[PDB]
């Protein structure tokens, strides 16, 4: 009851037992091919493109507020499908991410896991502009807060607004799946390309933003290892460019 | 295809070569002996060892080379030398001088050879009460430790074939060895030890493989 | 200095353990051949 | 999910998601009738010796190194397929062997045990000898050491070369099984009978030789147990002798 | 002194727990009869 | 694999893996129509007695020694089906009876659960009588003792004599149920009415008895909790009563 997944020259390893959630029941496809027919002609890289890639884990301890990262530019320095990113003026992708964690039957905790498209984030000075940095750094993670935050050009980050001014509570209304260490560790989300254009330059927008939470947090006893490993694999889907001929 | 058990085993060596002399003072001297089995033949010793079961017939051929000892009469004219290849079954006489009866016995198969002419070369079948050879025994021989009667081979026994009072000369012999028709059972790991003698397995311990620098090391990429 | 490919495991987690279990722990590795394996030139071995 | 099993009167219990390995894919049975046929009548028992006999339990501690036993002659003492070893010249069988463990999910640890055809043995001393009494003890197990052994006649038992001047992670050439303690405690072998003649003495010479060896040793906290129990159980298949009359 | 069978059981391993679990514990055992059970000749009890 | 069961206007969740055992073959049934056509007609209430009442939890510690309630005035303050009890002269009803614990992975013991027709008791002074509050006292569980008691008017509630003068491991004879905290924590008891006549006046007449007692006692150890909880629930079947016009 373990499947093994080869894509390009990368395996992985999941449980045949996993559970799918496709995001708004569409799954990702090419714009078919006549939306802009004469001078809109589109090419597809389909050679290493279609790899799980696979970034460094994070670490949940006891108090860990949360952990976002920006799609795309998480991957501008994976690779073909960065180096993509550069000579390509438009383009457009989908994605499936699964999320694992590494953890025994003497922990306990749980992990909402959720993709959010066009997760415009405030900032921490209520007349003030957000920074390009303090909004991603790659494909390292941003961390959400326990308190509000304060400095100049910063998220305001605390964690029970998500930095958008709602409730977190309320986010499950976009694409989520629940990790309960109880019961599984694992999760898997198929995103398709969302956007009010057909394509777009991938460089100053960010289409979805996902976000790693804890609901209940971390706990072990005596000498437990302490700490647990969270582990994020990507693979791009139908990616498609403006043609160079 | 060169994989296969044929083209693995059945390859030709030396397995042995020694020296004897028409006139001697020391009578052992006169005669040349090898007992067959495939044990004091390092690399054909080795590759047999991955099995436990084998069976094959033996094919022998024999390079001989003569020479006048350096010792004083020169100024000889003689005829070309002559040569007794004697094989010995299990079961069979032994000679212990070469003057003996049983360079002479109807049932030991025996050549004689002239040099000059091309190598001389016997075929030997599959000879055994049993159904196989076996490269292992864990077992007593009735008391010796590893070693069943059922693996006896034979001997091989070489002379020279002159008359009475020869002149001096002093030969040499190449016994080269190949088993066909090669048939193996139930395959075993490969010998990690160096071997120390001819009819144990023993063995001093010996390391698993060599070291590296750590468990992460990985040489950098031309 | 080789020219051949490389594997290397990371730690993603962590691992985490209830009260009363063994803090430490391993892995084993297991190697064989799939069906297309293909051999030439018989020699001898350099290790007898 | 558990299966009984009866052989004769004795009965013993397994779980019924067992695997079983048979050795060279040979299932046991008799020489059929006529490789010998004039003056070469066998016979077969089947009245107690196609029962379970069971050993004593060895005790898995921290540092086991492992235990050996040679077949036949652990069975020489054991009721009628011990009577026949003496009664008869010559003989031949089959055997089913079980090895189970008692543990629990705090413990951890990992075993091979293999069924070795004609195991012979080196001796401590290059040029020396080994003792009868050095090589099997009956129905108690020989131990493995952890080093290099000394002492005249004594078999050379540093566990990286088995006894037999081969590396141990080799081993799995032989009819093998894996006991791991997080996804199994059980192992069932088949063996059939193996020899380059039909029949032979059982007095004379080993057959094979089991091998129970732990490649993980066992590791435990606070208080837990300190040790884990180890059971062989043994069933002889189509025995047969000569005949006597 | 009786001439009947006799059953025991002995540790093959011993028993092996984790951190934080109860070191003792215990067997049960019930009996029953099968379905070809036979009796004769009613008497009275020894035991009122 | 989790069922949910609504009963009215209650909702209470099981396992789909439950076993259950129907008392001697026979499931609850209203008498048919024809004992005693003319004059004695009955009605069913079918209203807000087929529903689930739930008492409350009892704690099972190191040293219990057990439990038991009468039925029925353990349920005659439960609602709808104890206010037919006062308006009714005559009644009968049927029960299934839901047995729930609270355990975890690390905690051990072993429960019998039976249910017991006609549970007649003995006093504690042999030339004595028992009193009515000593055998019951409604919703609120009696306790087995430990050891033998005293005083006047009391039941004689040594646990291994179950009050009754017989062997407490033979208690199996009657419809049970064992809760093994290894395997299982629920136990179902479906059992009809059992009387030597039709109806009955439900007062002064304890139809059956559920008893509860641990022959493994509960164990824990460094810092688990120290008690495990039990709940009861009891839905009635098929009840009538003598009409009232």
């Amino acid at each position: 009851r373990v499947r093994s997944i080869t894509l390009g020259n990368s395996t992985i390893t999941t449980q045949e037992s996993a559970n799918v959630v496709v995001a708004y029941g569409r799954w990702p496809e090419y714009l078919k091919d006549n939306e802009a027919t004469a001078e809109d002609q589109p090419t597809q890289p389909d050679v290493a493109t279609c790899r799980f890639y696979t970034l460094e884990s994070v670490t949940w301890e006891r108090d860990s507020p949360g952990w976002w990262w920006k799609f795309p530019d998480a991957l501008k320095d994976m690779g073909l499908f960065g180096q993509n990113m550069y000579y390509h003026y438009l383009g457009r992708a989908g994605y499936t991410i699964h999320v694992q964690c590494n953890a025994s039957k003497f922990h306990q905790g749980c992990l909402m896991v959720v993709c959010v498209p066009e997760a415009e984030m405030g900032c921490s000075q209520v007349d003030g502009t957000v920074n390009e940095h303090s909004l991603s750094e790659g494909e390292t993670a941003k961390k959400f807060a326990s308190t509000s935050t304060n400095g100049t050009n910063t998220v305001q980050s605390i964690v029970t607004n998500a930095g958008m001014g709602v409730g977190v509570g309320n986010l499950t209304i976009f694409p989520h799946q629940w990790i309960n260490l109880r019961t599984n560790n694992c999760a898997t989300i198929v995103m398709p390309y969302i956007n009010n254009v057909p394509m777009d330059n991938m460089f100053r927008h960010h289409n979805f933003t996902l976000m790693i939470i804890p609901f209940v947090p971390l706990d072990y006893s005596s000498d437990s290892s302490t700490y647990v490993p969270i582990t994020v694999t990507v693979a791009p889907m139908c990616a498609e460019y403006n043609g160079l001929r | 295809s060169e994989s296969s058990i044929e083209n693995f085993l059945c390859r030709s060596a030396c397995v042995y070569m020694g020296e004897y002399h028409t006139t001697n003072t020391d009578t052992s001297k006169l005669f040349a002996s090898w007992t067959i089995n495939a044990r004091r033949m390092v690399q054909m010793r080795r590759k047999l060892e991955l099995f436990t079961y084998v069976r094959f017939d033996m094919e022998v051929t024999f390079v001989i080379t003569s020479k006048q000892d350096q010792g004083t009469q020169l100024g000889q004219d003689m005829p070309p030398l002559t040569h007794q290849i004697m094989y010995i079954p299990p079961g069979g006489p032994i000679p212990k001088s070469v003057t003996d009866y049983t360079w002479q016995t109807s049932t030991n198969p025996s050549i004689f050879w002239t040099e000059g002419n091309a190598p001389p070369r016997m075929s030997i079948p599959f000879i055994s009460i049993g159904n196989a050879y076996s490269n292992f025994y864990d077992g007593w021989s009735h008391g010796v430790y590893g070693y069943n009667t059922l693996n006896h081979m034979g001997q091989i026994y070489v002379r020279h074939v002159n008359g009475s009072s020869p002149l001096p000369m002093t030969s040499t012999v190449r016994m080269y060895f190949k088993p066909k028709h090669v048939k193996v059972w139930v395959p075993r790991p490969p010998r990690l030890c160096q071997y120390k003698n001819a009819s144990t397995v023993n063995f001093t311990p010996t390391n698993i493989t060599e070291k590296r620098q750590s468990i992460n090391y990985i040489p950098e990429t031309v | 200095y080789t020219s051949a490919g490389n594997v290397t495991c990371w730690y993603q987690t962590g691992i985490v353990v209830p009260a009363g279990t063994p803090t430490s722990c391993s892995i084993m590795c297991f190697v064989s051949a799939c069906n297309d394996f293909s051999v030439r030139l018989l020699k001898d071995t350099p290790f007898i």
